[PDB]
């Protein structure tokens, strides 16, 4: 069974930064798209955005276009999510997900379609 | 000479999970927008490889896993999964390559009374290692010891899916197809339309 550990999180003020990684073990790393989710309070998971295993087709949710950029080096197991521009709206767990390079790129915003899923690190934006 | 996919995800009849089965595709042309032009799969994703891209790419050899299972068990089949099916039933090693296809089939495979043709393990001393398939009917001592029923502490170890045409979506059944991408240090016998 393949873990996923994310850090990176923490409190931040509006309008600054984060960079949340997510690191996954075993060698299998490298056959994953991998996805980020979060959850706001009272909110289902929602997606943030996926790469696919190679880095070369990635999709982002329509809210953070611009200000988050996901990223990938398979060389050291690990997913990254730059985060620009916070705002209280990105106040959440933020999840790593993995699964399968879907057909449909819809599939990809479906929490329940992925393989893994990691435990979380808290994300919160002070006014 | 196209590769008999056909055969594969059209057959009349498939398996139980228990006893799947493996057609080797090889030797041959794989036009996978069979796959792509048909638009009923609910499950359709890929390990290593993008599944949009399957056109693009050869390997060496192709293997077809083909079984029905539950809805919500569709997801079992992945590498690194556990659970009933997985670790009784059907594994993928952790390096799987490959892709993952699964269609509702409540139309053919259900039914008013209910089908009951397909079943699975649900008892078994140790987990199945990859892509291993075990289709005795023994029956089943937590002892280990052999046991025959009606004799006390033994159990028979498949059970049925019951499927009605009736139930949610996660209860109807699912004709599930696994490719293997075999990769040797090799020429390939399995590529797509305009590669060679
Ligand atoms: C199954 O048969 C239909 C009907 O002709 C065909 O269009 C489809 O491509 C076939 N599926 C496969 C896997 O060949
Ligand atoms: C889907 O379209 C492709 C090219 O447009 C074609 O090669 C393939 O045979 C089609 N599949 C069908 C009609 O089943």
């Amino acid at each position: 069974q393949v873990q996923l550990v994310e850090s990176g999180g923490g409190l931040v003020q509006a309008g600054g930064s984060l960079r949340l990684s997510c690191v996954a073990s075993g060698r299998t790393f490298s056959r994953y798209a991998m996805g980020w989710f979060r959850q706001a309070p009272g909110k289902e998971r929602e997606f943030v955005a996926v790469i696919e295993w190679d880095g070369g087709t990635s999709y982002y949710v329509d809210s953070v276009k611009g200000r988050f950029t996901i990223s990938r080096d398979n060389a050291k197991n690990t997913v990254y999510l730059q985060m620009n521009s916070l705002k209280p709206e990105d106040t959440a767990v933020y999840y790593c997900a993995a699964g399968g390079n879907q057909y449909y790129s819809a599939t990809y915003s479906i929490w329940n379609e992925y393989d893994f899923w990691g435990q979380g690190t808290q994300v919160t934006v002070s006014s | 000479n196209l590769c008999p996919f056909g055969e594969v995800f059209n057959a009349t009849k498939f398996p139980s999970v228990y006893a799947w089965e493996r057609k080797k595709i090889s030797n041959c042309v794989a036009d996978y927008s069979v796959l792509y032009n048909s638009t009923f799969f609910s499950t359709f994703k890929c390990y290593g490889v993008s599944a949009t891209k399957l056109n693009d790419l050869c390997f060496s050899n192709v293997y077809a896993d083909s079984f029905v299972v539950k809805g919500d068990d569709v997801r079992q089949i992945a590498p690194g999964q556990t659970g009933v099916i997985a670790d009784y039933n059907y594994k993928l090693p952790d390096d799987f390559m490959g892709c993952v296809l699964a269609w509702n089939t409540r139309n053919i495979d259900a039914t008013s009374t209910g089908n009951y043709n397909y079943k699975y393990r649900y008892l078994r001393h140790g987990k199945l290692r990859p892509f291993e398939r075990d289709i005795s009917n023994v029956p089943f001592s937590p002892d280990g010891k052999p046991c025959t029923p009606p004799a006390l502490n033994c159990y028979w170890p498949l059970n049925d899916y019951g499927f009605y045409t009736t139930t949610g979506i996660g209860y109807q059944p699912y004709r599930v197809v696994v490719l293997s991408f075999e990769l040797l240090n090799a020429p390939a016998t399995v590529c797509g339309p305009k590669l060679s």
